């Protein structure tokens, strides 16, 4: 009968900032920090108690049913995921990044090479570079017709200096529809960009 | 009562040593390991109706061991000699040791499964020493009173 | 208050308590914490079920 | 000190069985429960079960019950324990990273975790990839790698000379059952037409190395 929740899991703070994450559980709760694809490390056990070999900035508040994790004067290596653990129930956690790095994405379009079609495989990609936040709505139009299910999307890690992301969306189409027309566009709307930016290419 | 809105279902032990998966005990020097799987699986969904049956006797098969390592790494290993004749014990069952199976979050179909066995040997003695606490008597008390010690002249 | 306990049999068993002392009121379910599956549950009965081996 | 060393990654076929190992050597191993967690791709951890080192008694949830089987094997004097997970009937949704954690107290706090064992189950055994260039029109340009198995493949430019501005996207598992990715680097627009750029891919499990020039 253990009910637990987690923060909206999308929050951004700059370097040297203070951040708090809240959980609402009804059992012995612990606070773990996990990196990308790494063994998670325990930070706090029993709500507030601090573990040996942990930076002093982490602290815990046990009030009511709410558990608070507070991190002070954030360092660049603390950008990770954090989750609160109860006996056998674990929430996915929260996502961390740096704020105020809003920018218009750089749009790149690359038509499939001629030697790719010789194997009977068609793959069209629209590249997004230097954009923030990560959440971007990428829509594919084949002459103003939405394509669903045939696109694979990935986002690179937050780079060290610019703290910007880059997205790759691959659209897979049949040979018949790609070679029959000329113009194809992958327009993306982003909070960073002020106007719809589209990249084109001339066959020649 | 402790699990209000779920059905209670027993299941046999899921693995481990032979001292865990099978009811282990002793008679006259011979060490018995009884199966006990007919005692420990069933389902109790809602007690919708009372089901009447006929009298039955449950026969649990039992193995017998001689090289006994009672305590895993602290007790001396022992070899129990065979006992001549026929062995017969009549004993009481005054308790059960269960272990709840862990639950998940994505989907709990209102069921809880308890499998017998589990615990260490200490739980066989907590069942007896749960009423008792040892205390130390402090028989020296100090309280104010209107009496004063007669000072000698 | 007592000077010392009742008779305690050192009988050793694994899945079912044998030769024990019956509960007085009813079935009593005892565990260190009932919301921690790593903790064993002791169900102590108020009426014996003889086992004949 | 504690050294919860875990075995390496495993790749098998659906319907097979994989035994994931875990080794503990640097403490009083008999007094702490060893739990097993699994992590789906890009998802939070998930409970699998705990095993008592003294008696070997496991405990698994409903969905995992019947398939998974946790086991331990002690040394001659219990100074070194080995913990194994036999996961019978490997189905599609079993591609996950597996951790052997060590419970420390009654709060279920795990101070020590294992390194991890990536277990993936599918057909299409190890094979060479297909490399596709991107025709150029500061800007960015790169190569694409397709239909390789299994991970990983690394793309290097100019034979281990250029690594600035590289954006190697994480690989994606398509419906076919193979792996693909695209690696692009930034380069000034004046360098195009004057510099020769090559992308080199090394696929150790398939022992295939492919270097391809990118030209307009
Ligand atoms: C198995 O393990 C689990 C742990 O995993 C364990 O769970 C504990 O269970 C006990 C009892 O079931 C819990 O204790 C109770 O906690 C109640 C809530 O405590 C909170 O609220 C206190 C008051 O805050 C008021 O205001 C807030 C909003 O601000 C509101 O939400 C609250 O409801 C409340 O109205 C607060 O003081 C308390 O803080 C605790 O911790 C701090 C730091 O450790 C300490 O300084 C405090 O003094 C306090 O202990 C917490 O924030 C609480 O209301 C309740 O109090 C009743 O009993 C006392 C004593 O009888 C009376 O004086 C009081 O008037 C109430 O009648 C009681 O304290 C405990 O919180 C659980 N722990 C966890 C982690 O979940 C199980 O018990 C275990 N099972 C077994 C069998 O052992
Ligand atoms: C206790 O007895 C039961 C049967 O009453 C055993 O359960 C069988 O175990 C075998 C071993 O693989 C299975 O093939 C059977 O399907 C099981 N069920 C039946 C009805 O036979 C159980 O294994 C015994 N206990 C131990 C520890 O062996
Ligand atoms: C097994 O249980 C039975 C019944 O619970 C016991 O029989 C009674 O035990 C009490 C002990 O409190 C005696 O006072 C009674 O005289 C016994 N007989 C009856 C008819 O009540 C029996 O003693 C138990 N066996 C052991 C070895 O303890
Ligand atoms: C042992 O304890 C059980 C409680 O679990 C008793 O069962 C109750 O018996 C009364 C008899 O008046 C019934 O009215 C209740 O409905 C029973 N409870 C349940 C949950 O079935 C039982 O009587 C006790 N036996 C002895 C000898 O003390
Ligand atoms: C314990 O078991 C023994 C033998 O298994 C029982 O003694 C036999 O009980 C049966 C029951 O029908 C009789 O037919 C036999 O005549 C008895 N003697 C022999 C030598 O077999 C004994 O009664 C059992 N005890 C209890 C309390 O059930
Ligand atoms: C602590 O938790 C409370 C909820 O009880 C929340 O309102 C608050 O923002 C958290 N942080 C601080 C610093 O109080
Ligand atoms: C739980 O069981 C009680 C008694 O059987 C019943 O009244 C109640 O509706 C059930 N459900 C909940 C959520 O309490
Ligand atoms: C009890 O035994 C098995 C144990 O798994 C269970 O599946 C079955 O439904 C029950 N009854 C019989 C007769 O086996
Ligand atoms: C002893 O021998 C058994 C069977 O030959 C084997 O399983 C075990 O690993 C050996 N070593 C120890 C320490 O038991």
């Amino acid at each position: 009968d253990i009910q637990m929740t987690q923060s909206p899991s999308s929050l951004s703070a700059s370097v040297g900032d203070t951040v708090t994450i809240t959980c609402q559980a009804n059992g012995y709760l612990n606070w773990y920090q996990q990196r990308r694809g790494k063994a998670p490390k325990l930070l706090i056990y029993d709500g507030s108690k601090l573990e040996r070999g942990v930076p002093s900035r982490f602290s815990g508040r046990r009030w009511g049913q709410e558990y608070n994790l507070t991190i002070n004067n954030l360092q660049p290596e603390d950008i990770a995921t954090y989750f609160c653990q109860v006996y056998e129930f674990v929430v996915p956690g929260t996502r961390l990044d740096l704020k105020r790095t809003v920018a218009a994405p750089s749009v790149f379009i690359f038509p499939p090479s001629d030697e790719q079609l010789k194997s009977g495989t068609a793959s069209v990609v629209c590249l997004l570079n230097n954009f923030y936040p990560r959440e971007a709505k990428v829509q594919w139009k084949v002459d103003n017709a939405l394509q669903s299910g045939n696109s694979q999307e990935s986002v690179t890690e937050q780079d060290s200096k610019d703290s910007t992301y880059s997205l790759s969306s691959t659209l897979t189409l049949s040979k018949a529809d790609y070679e029959k027309h000329k113009v194809y566009a992958c327009e993306v709307t982003h909070q960073g960009l002020s106007s719809p930016v589209t990249k084109s290419f001339n066959r020649g | 009562e402790h699990f209000p809105n779920k059905t209670i279902s027993f299941q046999p032990p899921s693995g481990g040593d032979l001292e865990i998966t099978m009811h282990h005990f002793n008679c006259r020097g011979e060490f018995f390991y009884c199966n006990t799987t007919q005692l420990f699986n069933s389902t109790w969904i809602n007690s919708t109706t009372i089901k009447e049956y006929n009298d039955t006797i449950i026969y649990l098969p039992c193995k017998i061991k001689q090289i006994i390592n009672m305590w895993q790494g602290v007790g001396q290993c022992m070899y129990a000699p065979p006992i001549r004749g026929k062995i017969n014990c009549v004993s009481n069952i005054t308790g059960i040791l269960l272990t709840r199976d862990g639950g998940d979050a994505n989907a709990t179909n209102d069921t809880e499964t308890f499998r017998p066995g589990g615990g260490n040997i200490k739980d066989n003695w907590r069942s007896e020493l749960y009423k008792y606490k040892v205390v130390q008597i402090e028989p020296l008390g100090i309280a104010p009173t209107k009496c004063k010690r007669r000072v000698v002249e | 208050s007592v000077q010392c306990t009742h008779g305690i049999k050192p009988v050793v068993s694994t899945q079912l308590l044998l030769n024990g002392s019956l509960a007085e009121g009813e079935i009593i379910i005892r565990s260190e914490n009932l919301t921690n599956n790593a903790k064993t549950i002791i169900v102590h009965l108020n009426k014996s079920v003889e086992i004949n081996c | 000190q504690v050294q919860l060393l875990q075995s390496g990654a495993a790749v098998t076929k659906p319907g097979a069985s994989v035994r994931v190992s875990c080794e503990a050597s640097g403490y009083n191993i008999r007094d702490y429960f060893i739990h097993w967690w699994r992590q789906a791709p890009g998802q939070g951890l998930q409970w699998v079960g705990w095993i008592n080192p003294k008696t070997g008694q496991p405990n698994n949830p409903r969905q995992f019950q019947g398939r998974v089987s946790l086991t331990r094997h002690a040394s001659w004097d219990f100074d070194t324990y080995s913990f194994y997970m036999d996961l019978k009937a490997l189905r599609s949704d079993d591609t996950a990273v597996y951790f052997c954690a060590r419970q420390r107290s009654d709060y279920w706090d795990f101070d020590v975790w294992g390194s991890g064992t990536q277990v993936t189950v599918s057909s299409a055994s190890t094979k060479g990839p297909s490399v596709f260039p991107l025709a150029p029109s500061t800007a960015a340009l790169g190569c694409l790698v397709k239909d390789y198995f299994p991970e990983p493949v690394t793309v290097s430019w100019n034979s281990g000379a250029l690594t600035s501005g590289v954006h190697t996207f994480p690989a994606v598992l398509q419906s076919s059952g193979l792996y693909s990715l695209s690696s692009v680097v930034t380069v000034p627009s004046s360098s195009l037409g004057t510099q020769t750029y090559i992308c080199n891919v090394n696929h150790k499990p398939s022992n295939t190395k492919v270097d391809k020039k990118v030209e307009p």
